[PDB]
């Protein structure tokens, strides 16, 4: 079957800079009817893919001029001019010339932008959760760059190294920034053992950690 | 006015079969071919097959022995059947119009996440992450929804039915023992926060759960 090889897997680009994504078919992809069915798709996280370019170099309706396709027989390129936060996601090429039709592996766009210090927000467990005998204490670290960050939890002045569930979004479609959620999963009974809860964010921007805390009573 | 609506199960037992109906509106099946694609973290995007306008079907050879695509032209419906499902057939299944020449009916369905498992369906519990003043920095306030203890994937979370799209962060699901948890956050101005109501809309289609949770100050 025709193999489509996309390179690179991940593509660093500066905000405002041109991106160039490569896709290589293992052999030629001209359909019997003469058309070259090379299509480029963009998939944002949580959403379905959407067509950008079809028949190698034709823009789909609603697609800005900033996107263009080119290439020849086995070697195809997507070019994005003036890369923007809205262009974030995974890019895929697709060949529909020879059955079985096949997709490339995907190219994730990584935008390069200025540093941003995280916002920190902390959230006691809700009464509705407590009612059922659980107690998730959640802290969001929002809108930072670059991606590397440390989070420290403190419970009545004693640090909680362990049992912290951390999850990360992909770059934000508005400002090309990252966000992280950090959760302490406790029981209602274990949560009420303590009074003070604190979430501390250490990020290269600042030598001082950014701090939020609450008290149960 | 172009739509590809998909209905099918979240959960299917190992070795049983999968049936998914794609309902088209906007174009006619006597004029256009419809494809089926799946997405899985293992093998990325895989093209499975196509039923062309005249009723001819072609299939990906790797699945040809267990796969069946048919349709009803008058109902605008395309049917996907896969037999003998195994654990790594877990994926999002899409009906799609793609590989276009002349027309402009390029569209993907919402997808049906099919989980191949013997486990049973559990809806989420939806808890508000009500800010308090410890959830504010500068002029902005960050709000949240915790969606806890559900199976199978997916849940979808919007804020204000999708009208609030800027500043929305939806964190990927993670497995705690045998149930999924996820959170979502929205950041808004502190000016909006006395007067405005902010709502998170959680849907778990495997269990027909549709919950609107009002987030308010602490
Ligand atoms: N030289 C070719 C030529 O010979 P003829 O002189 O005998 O015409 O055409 C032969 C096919 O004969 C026609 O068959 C159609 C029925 O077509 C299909 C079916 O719909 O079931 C599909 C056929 O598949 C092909 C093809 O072989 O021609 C290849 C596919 O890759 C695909 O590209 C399809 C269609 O063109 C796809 O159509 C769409 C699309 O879905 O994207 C939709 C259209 O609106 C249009 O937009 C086109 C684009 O322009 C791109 O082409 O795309 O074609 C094939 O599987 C045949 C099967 O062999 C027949 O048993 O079934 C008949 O149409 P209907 O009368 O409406 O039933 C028509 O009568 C025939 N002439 C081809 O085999 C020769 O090589
Ligand atoms: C699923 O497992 C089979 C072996 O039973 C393997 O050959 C096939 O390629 C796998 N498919 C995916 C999508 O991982």
């Amino acid at each position: 079957d025709v193999l489509m090889t996309q390179t690179p897997l991940s593509l660093p680009v500066s905000l405002g800079d041109q991106a160039s994504i490569s896709c290589r078919s293992s052999q030629t992809i001209v359909h019997k009817n003469g058309n070259t069915y090379l299509e480029w798709y963009l998939q944002k996280p949580g959403q379905s893919p959407k067509l950008l370019i079809y028949k190698v170099s034709n823009r789909f309706s609603g697609v800005p001029d900033r996107f263009s396709g080119s290439g020849s027989g086995t070697d195809f390129t997507l070019k994005i001019s003036r890369v923007e936060a809205a262009d974030l996601g995974v890019y895929y090429c697709f060949q529909g010339s020879h059955v079985p039709y096949t997709f490339g592996g995907g190219t994730k766009l990584e935008i390069k932008r200025a540093d941003a210090a995280p916002t920190v927000s902390i959230f006691p467990p809700s009464s509705e959760q407590l009612t059922s005998g659980g107690a998730s204490v959640v802290c969001f670290l929002n809108n930072f760059y670059p991606k590397d960050i440390n989070v420290k939890w403190k419970i009545d002045g004693s640090e909680r190294q362990n049992g912290v569930l951390n999850s990360w979004t992909d770059q934000d479609s508005k400002d090309s920034t990252y966000s992280m959620s950090s959760t302490l999963t406790l029981t209602k009974d274990e949560y009420e053992r303590h009074n003070s809860y604190t979430c501390e964010a250490t990020h290269k921007t600042s030598t001082s950690p950014i701090v939020k805390s609450f008290n149960r009573n | 006015e172009v739509q590809l609506q998909e209905s099918g199960p979240g959960l299917v037992q190992p070795s049983q079969s999968l049936s998914i109906t794609c309902t088209v509106s906007g174009f006619s099946l006597t004029t256009y071919g419809v494809h089926w694609v799946r997405q899985s973290p293992g093998k990325g995007l895989e093209w499975l097959g196509v039923i062309w306008s005249g009723g001819t079907t072609e299939y990906n050879a790797a699945f040809i022995s267990r796969l069946s695509i048919s349709k009803d032209n008058s109902k605008s419906q395309v049917f996907f059947k896969m037999n003998s499902l195994q654990t790594n057939d877990t994926a999002i299944y899409f009906c799609v119009r793609m590989r276009i020449t002349t027309d402009w009916f390029a569209y993907w369905g919402q997808g049906t996440l099919v989980t191949v498992s013997a486990a049973k369906t559990t809806p989420p519990s939806v808890y508000p992450l009500a800010p308090g003043s410890a959830a504010q920095t500068n002029s902005m306030v960050t709000l949240g929804c915790l969606v806890k203890g559900y199976f199978p994937e997916p849940v979808t979370v919007t804020w204000n039915s999708g009208s609030l799209s800027s500043g929305v962060h939806t964190f990927p699901a993670v497995l705690q023992s045998d149930l999924y948890t996820l959170s979502s956050s929205v950041t808004v101005p502190s000016s909006t926060w006395p007067s405005e109501t902010v709502t998170c809309n959680v849907a778990h289609p495997a269990s027909s759960t549709k919950v609107d949770k009002k987030i308010v100050p602490r």
